[PDB]
């Protein structure tokens, strides 16, 4: 079922993953919200260079 | 800033589709199925003991 | 008769015991502890008490009863506070004056000293009778005004004598019926199992909508008076507005709340909301309280009275079902029974299979859901009735993975799902429309096709509108509005204006608390035909903007339909919506050339 | 010519009644003076009320027999109850004449009609088929559905589950393969249809009233209840009965098949609450769980369900069986759908991602299996590409799922032509071939004539797992 | 003798059990069901039953036979197909003549009336004779010639008598040999108990490839007559077939097929299948039933039988191993074996090892794993065979942690572990690349050096590619194909042309049913050329994006090189293989000009 | 182990004690105190497998007064692959070190597939230094695991964010740990690498990183060892 990660379960290995899980999340919302910023800015090139 | 944000977009969506989505089924597998049999097993162990 | 061998926590095993039945209540010690034989050896009965055991002693007498965990069903039943295992916890407050419930308090569950009035029915003595038949009606209180009195559904024979009209408490002995020879005494009240549902003639298939008065639920995610349903009942959610509207609008005759383990505030909350809750219709000044009923526990309520608080309160809500009245429990926090079964697995030593919940939790979860569905009562006269279980679900961490919750989704037809985020931004009922499925849209079209022809296919087109915006607004969110084309602006527009002024009720003020079914279905069409004229005029006409600026008109008409007074008549309301239908329809002409 | 009269049951056994109920816990009441007592024997309890609920022996220790209540414990007195030791296993009294009777869940009519006037009184759980003796199941039965019928072929004999989730419309396409199921190649051994369909036995266990009377009303618009004998065990009846109405309906299904020749479906829906039950009854005796609590005996148990399925040498007749189960989180690694995965001839897979796209049916053809599609399938029986018109259709949507996910991740324009081919495929795939009308038949041969004008939007050179006969032959418009 | 005391399950308890020894087969009940004595509580003695224990009363007989599970060993033996307990089940359908098996038939294992032609051996009357030595030959069928009869293990002596040419039953005496003053006589059937390998005289080393006809187990994972090899997947993952084609198609003398706890239909179809189908061993198409027994116990018979099974097939085995016959046990699955001892364990109440399994099951996977190996015969004249068990190990849930797999790993030098996301996609044989390794390929560069020199080299590139290729799409997955360089790209397609066209092979189709050893090594060479001519090209200058649809006529050639028939004989597909070569080199040269 | 005592202490003989697959050992001690209804341990196991596991162990070391040693080197089949079983958990707490001989390092073909970073001796410490062995062994087995490390992390971080991510010195230990895999780890099955040879390796491959960037080498033995290629 899905895509497993082929990982020991113990649990020193549930809270690494835990941890890991919880840092790609905060990753994901960090990187989307620097991509909205960026996409922000590349919006602005785009109309100034139609401009 | 095209190419930034185009590597940016696809980091972001190559988390949530295959990191994110595949740690946390790792951590889903680790606790739920496979601590809580042992945990299982162990109490199975331990109720034969007080028989 | 028997008395206790061996006290270890709360089991007590007693012993010389022999002729207790397994799971019959046994009263324990010289206080009367009530615990019941949860297995029986040779002639020593485990008894599991309910109540802390801390002064058992060796010899003290354990008395048997004869019946398993029973609720005493009868009138007087319909306004009182009820803990789990049915003690009054009114008589409980006033006759021992402490704010605490003694050990072994044993008042009766139904108030004996009340003279109720009595008028028996058609059956004269020397006519047979049978399990549920009407033999008479009690004048409960004004909103109950016939609580029609029943024989039990284990009981048959012939009526030997029976009670003329007149004043009656509930030990008065009120028919004597013979059957093999052997006479018995009936009285106002009569027990039941709670664990075995008060058998029906024949359980029908429950197609009669349970119009909650909130115009999402009656609206789009429909539940059938009958059937089941599933709540988030996490903090925040918006649960009140479910409850009390259930409680205070639906057309329920009676109301079962039923609260297992809820945190001591909670049913602090609930046991004073209850009280002043008032009903418009039915009069004009009776409180709900005069109709329902409470199954109240705190979380340090006996483990027992906490596993057998839902069942107590579907056993009331079957006998009020047996009357003809569609009944309607609102479960309140499933999930804290699912704790108490765990609880009582676990200390049973029973082996836990999944998540540590005992391995007969599913099989217990379907068995309660199913003593839902309308069913023709009983005996004769032939009146039908219906219970619904409004049971919300309160997950350990709000996991909503846990089996309980998996459970009750898989069971429950309707699963309105409340949402925090919906709550934050005050968007009352707080219905997340994105999971809140209901499968009983299909078997309520043989309701719709009645009297309301267009109300499915309506919806449909108002939930895909709504989805595709949904959808939609990611799309905003990748590139800017501009690159939508005019249909998926109308349709981002036409949404908005739905989740402002249909979905999003006040429930407060005095227009829209009670959004009947012919006004939610009138505004339905007036939403949908906006939504059709805007779009075939601009896919045959000019742009969404000049048209949306040009009838910002009809936008709030529209808009300002959630205004029309339900009070004043429903002949009156719907040409009202005619007018702003009709009006609807030029001004789109007008604005179309 | 009466061969048969030598069944000669009229002789009388007076049968014990004890009193000697000694300890009762759980579903299990324990006795302590019986004389002789037999291991898988038939008790009558008779509680002190009157009620009589029906117990089976299931462990004896000399003088000691663990007699386990079906209808649950409750109410078991130690003084005044008594039980008739029949002397027998549990037998199911069994005729012909079972084809239109509602019955409940353990063999008593509730059509409210009389008890089955029976011909024989077979055992439940009857021995197991002499492997020898089976006959491997070969004949395509044409399911009409087209996700199942082309792909995933059933054989009449297959022991084919339908998996699902709750809320997923499984019972939709049962009934849908109950009321179109018919062999590919009919041997038209009535010419007008008298007896060439197939007799049906369902079993519910463990299912709500609606979904059971769904299923009665469902045999009734297709006069099947003429051909049809439920086993309806409800939400509400005892927990430790669903064990014997699967017992009850395969026994009543090996009876019309074996001893009277006549093909017969047979539904055993939610067997994953068949699990739970037995989950229940094992956890009674504190059995060593297995992987997620069920009994270690879980295997054998469920294939004892199954494993009475499947042709048989010298008689005609065929036990078709379609166990519809539910996994519980739509975890196809759970002890419920694997076990049953290892037993069956493989199962039809309903996924709950397709059904939230609103599609019909939602077989994900892509997890779906069947062993006997290897054999019914070819030149002889349907038509001789359809076995490497499978193989490619499922490759070709392996691939496009692939590359949705791929798209997903990396945008659309990284895609390679043939990613945007296969997209495509998959598109129109699960919108014109995997949906159907849920009364809509498509015979095998016009399902894989959708299947070729589906796999034509690729070129014929990247069709590698299409033989190159094949290809060649049909490829072509024609 | 004694009678029951206790019928749980598959496990009963006897009483008066006062001279019975631990495995001893002990007749039970008054219909003779089969079981063997597994503990001893004083004089109780709990014993399995190998039948359907249901019916079982206390008080029924039980005797004690006083030997182990033997197994009759002997002619008639190789054509049929068997029970668990080695009963025939043609003699068993022809006896009840009812399609079930009658529980507690007694059937005896061989024909004992069918007169074996029998031709004696070099010993004669006074000739010292050992165990294991051959004193006569019997022609039991078309493909097994000469069924070399020789005298059971633990028997020695002179020869008095022997049997001159004829024919003869099982039963007639055939020789009569003298030790001490007793003189037993031996027949052509001798039994054998299956705890106790079969002794040899000294076990060699297994250096000769098992030819299982399939090409990644063929190329990558090689299995060596006399090896042990475990193939673990999921349901529906390939296990049964990848059993029934090595079976049907290896290069092995002879055949056992051990269905320990499979569907029947999976049995059924072996017997309508292998007789329809040919061999060339012998140097004549004959049908393959004429060497291959199988021993059946469905999923559904009886679960002690399962442990017996096992035990049966790997003596049976053995026993042709005693011959010089490369015989080849195959286990469908050694799961069910587990399964049968987890249940039999948890009804005796005892040892709950990992996940509910025995303590004892890695010891006697073990012991049953080391039963094999290519080992000299006992005594003369001198032979060696080899028993090579292949065990598909069908772990619960897929999981490769599961203990019965564990187990067996550690123990089977060859793990072809399946994977069920490429048998979802219809990708045959569905093995995992990554993970599965053979530790055979160290000793067989002797084979290969001798026949096929360039085959490791092949084996390491191909094998070199594809984990290339795991970690290349490890990046594109997440990065995407344009950070690819071009011999990344290059690698890439190779490996998908690979892992479609050489791994796949369709199993049942004419021209991939059977892939010989030659034609393997053939496409090895053509895919590794055409991947190092890509490369070459590559690195010469053309860019692969501008060659791929160029040389796409190669490329499809090579994918079609593997419908090449292998009946079409080595020299008529080797010549073509040598044409593709040739036109890959031309065709190659050309387009980089 | 006893006959290993007699030839050591009682004959003053130099011995090294193999004792292969003694994960089967702890099966044998599960299998016969799970006959014996004992309570178990962790995962079936018996509760005193760490008491009967070190009277297997602890019969090894030097003794004062005899010229004897009992070395021993205990294979471990550790099943399922990870060091918390509690055989190999409870052979960590007894035996000082541990060679960890690792799955995925053999399916990239390194022979031998020792991995260093779970690899461990608890008594390196001492028997390395000047007047044996080299005098820079101490600081290079340290630099060498901290930059092996610093690879394997780099290596997961490419995996999860693109290569642009890592800085100069995850570059620089990426390319240093797969030299290390490739050229240091690896090793023919008859080598026999001598501990100077090693180390002049070792060298050789640390002079990837710049001398400012060998922070775990003390600078006396930097300045001494790594510019004279
Ligand atoms: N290499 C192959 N060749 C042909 N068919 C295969 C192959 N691998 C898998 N299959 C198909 O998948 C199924 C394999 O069943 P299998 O998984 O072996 O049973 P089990 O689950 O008992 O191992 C069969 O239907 C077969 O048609």
């Amino acid at each position: 079922s899905g895509n497993r990660e082929q990982v020991f379960p113990t649990r020193m290995t549930l809270g690494l993953m835990k941890t890991k899980l919880k840092g790609a999340n905060q990753g994901y919302s960090l990187l989307k919200r620097k991509s909205e910023a960026l996409t922000k800015r590349f919006r602005d090139i785009t109309k100034r260079i139609d401009d | 800033a095209f190419i930034i944000l185009d590597e940016v977009i696809k980091v972001t969506n190559r988390r949530v589709n295959a990191i994110e989505h595949v740690i946390i089924p790792r951590t889903e597998n680790t606790i739920a199925y496979i601590n809580s049999e042992l945990d299982e097993l162990d109490r199975e162990e331990f109720y034969r003991l007080k028989k | 008769y028997g008395a206790i061998y061996s006290v270890s926590g709360p089991v007590v095993i007693a012993e010389n015991m022999i002729g207790c039945a397994m799971y019959e209540l046994v009263k324990v010690g010289h206080d009367n502890l009530v615990g019941e034989v949860i297995r029986i050896d040779g002639d020593k009965a485990t008894i599991q008490v309910y109540e802390e055991t801390a002064g058992l002693t060796v010899g003290d007498p354990v008395l048997r009863t004869g019946k398993p965990l029973s609720v005493e069903l009868g009138p007087g039943l319909m306004e009182t506070i009820y803990d789990g295992i049915q003690r009054p916890l009114k008589a409980i407050k006033e006759e021992s004056q402490s704010i605490y419930i003694p050990r072994g308090i044993d008042t009766p569950a139904l108030d004996r000293t009340i003279k109720w009035q009595f008028t028996p029915g058609k059956f004269q003595v020397g006519d047979h009778i049978s399990g549920g038949d009407i033999y008479g009606s009690v004048f409960e209180n004004s909103l109950i005004s016939s609580h029609k009195i029943l024989l039990p559904p284990r009981s048959r024979g012939t009526i030997t004598w029976i009670a003329p009209a007149g004043e009656y408490t509930l030990d008065e002995k009120i028919l004597e019926v013979e059957f093999d020879g052997k006479k018995s005494d009936f009285t106002l009240y009569h027990t039941w199992p709670v664990r075995v549902p008060r058998p029906v003639t024949e359980k029908l298939s429950a197609d009669y909508p349970l119009l909650t008065g909130q115009r999402v639920l009656d609206a789009l995610f429909p539940c059938v008076q009958g059937g089941t349903t599933c709540i988030p009942g996490a903090f925040g959610c918006g649960k009140t507005v479910i409850s009390q509207s259930l409680s205070k609008y639906s057309n329920s005759d009676a109301i079962i709340y039923v609260g297992c383990g809820e945190r001591g505030n909670e049913m602090a909350e609930v046991l004073m909301e209850f009280p002043e809750l008032y009903t418009e219709m039915s009069g004009t000044k009776e409180p709900i309280m005069k109709r329902t009923t409470l199954v109240a526990n705190t979380s340090n309520m006996p483990v027992a009275a906490r596993e057998a608080s839902i069942y107590t309160g579907i056993t009331l809500a079957e006998y009020f079902r047996d009357q003809g009245k569609n009944v309607s429990m609102i479960a309140d926090s499933s999930s804290r029974w699912a704790e108490a079964l765990r609880e009582i697995s676990g200390r049973l030593g029973e082996m836990p299979a999944d998540q540590g919940f005992p391995a007969y939790l599913g099989a217990k979860l379907a068995s309660f859901y199913e003593r839902a569905g309308k069913a023709v009562a009983l005996g004769s006269p032939d009146r039908t009735g219906s219970v619904s279980i409004v049971a919300a679900v309160s997950p350990a961490g709000g996991d909503f993975s846990d089996p309980v919750t998996t459970a009750t989704l898989g069971i429950t037809q309707v699963f309105w799902g409340l949402d925090k985020k919906l709550a934050q931004r005050k968007h009352f009922p707080s219905i997340n429309t994105s999971v809140s499925y209901s499968k009983y849209t299909n078997v309520l079209n043989k309701f719709y096709d009645s009297n309301y022809p267009e109300f499915p296919v309506l919806r449909d087109r108002m939930k895909e509108i709504l989805s595709n915006a949904e959808e939609l607004e990611q799309v905003v969110q990748l590139v800017g509005k501009s690159a939508l084309s005019d249909s998926d602006k109308i349709t981002l527009d036409v949404a908005t204006l739905i989740k402002e002024d249909f979905l999003q009720q006040n429930g407060y003020s005095t227009y829209d608390a009670f959004c009947p079914i012919w006004k939610t279905f009138d505004m339905m069409r007036a939403f949908i035909s906006y939504h059709d004229e805007a779009q075939k005029a601009v896919a045959n006409g000019a742009n969404w903007s000049k048209l949306a600026d040009s009838t910002g008109d009809v936008k709030h008409a529209v808009s300002s339909s959630k205004f029309f007074e339900p009070s004043r008549g429903e002949k009156e309301v719907h040409g009202e919506f005619e007018k702003l239908l009709s009006t609807m329809q030029e001004r789109f002409a007008e604005s179309t050339d | 010519i009466n061969k048969k009269a030598v069944e000669q049951g009229f002789n009388v056994k007076p049968r014990l009644n004890y009193n000697t109920v000694s300890g009762v816990n759980g579903p299990l009441v324990i006795l302590e003076k019986v004389k002789f007592p037999r291991y898988n024997e038939i008790v009558n309890l008779t509680l002190p009320d009157g009620t009589v609920r029906q117990g089976q022996v299931l462990e004896i220790r000399g003088d000691r027999a663990i007699v386990q209540v079906f209808e649950g414990t409750s109410g078991i007195d130690v003084k005044k109850t008594t039980v008739e030791f029949t002397g027998e296993s549990l037998r199911i009294p069994v005729s012909e004449d079972m084809l239109g009777r509602i019955f409940d869940g353990s063999g008593r009519p509730i059509d409210n009609g009389p008890k089955v006037f029976a011909e024989d009184y077979l055992d439940i759980n009857g021995s197991p088929i002499n492997p020898y003796a089976r006959i491997y199941p070969e004949e395509m039965i044409s399911t009409g559905v087209s996700a199942i019928d082309t792909m995933n072929s059933i054989a009449r004999g297959q022991k084919i589950p339908i998996f699902s989730a709750s809320g997923l419309p499984h019972n939709e396409i049962a009934a849908q393969i109950c009321r179109q199921a018919g062999l590919v190649r009919p041997t038209k051994d009535v010419h007008d249809g008298h007896e060439e369909n197939f007799s049906i036995v369902f079993a519910a266990m463990g299912v709500n009233l609606e979904t059971a009377r769904f299923f009665k009303q469902d045999f009734e618009e297709n006069g099947s209840l003429e051909r049809t004998s439920l086993f309806l065990n409800l939400a509400n009846d005892p927990t430790i009965e669903r064990i014997i109405t699967p017992r009850l309906a395969l026994t009543t299904a090996e009876y019309l098949a074996y001893q009277t020749e006549r093909h017969v479906l047979t539904i055993l829906t939610d067997m994953s609450s068949y699990a739970d039950a037995l989950r229940e009854v094992s956890a009674a005796r504190e059995e060593v769980p297995g992987r997620r609590g069920y009994p270690g005996y879980m295997y054998t148990d469920l294939s004892t369900i199954y494993e009475r399925a499947g042709r048989v040498e010298g008689r005609n007749g065929s036990i078709t069986q379609i166990p519809i189960l539910t996994m519980p989180n739509d975890d196809i690694t759970h002890p419920i759908p694997d076990l049953t995965g290892y037993i069956t001839e493989g199962q039809i897979f309903v996924d709950r991602q397709l059904h939230n796209k609103g599609i019909y049916p939602p077989i994900n053809v892509l997890p779906s299996l069947s062993r006997l599609m290897k054999s019914a399938i070819g030149e002889g029986m349907t038509r001789k590409d359809h076995g490497d018109v499978s193989n490619q259709l499922y490759a070709k949507y392996a691939i496009g799922k692939d590359a949705a996910a791929m798209k997903a991740v990396v945008g659309e324009e990284a895609l390679s032509i043939e990613d945007k081919l296969s997209l495509e495929f998959l598109e129109k795939f699960e919108k014109t071939f995997i949906t159907q009308g849920a009364y809509e038949d498509r015979t095998v041969f016009e399902s894989l004539d959708q299947a070729w004008s589906l796999l034509r939007i690729y070129p014929k050179e990247m069709l590698n797992r299409i033989s190159p006969k094949i290809l060649d032959e049909f490829y072509d418009r024609a």
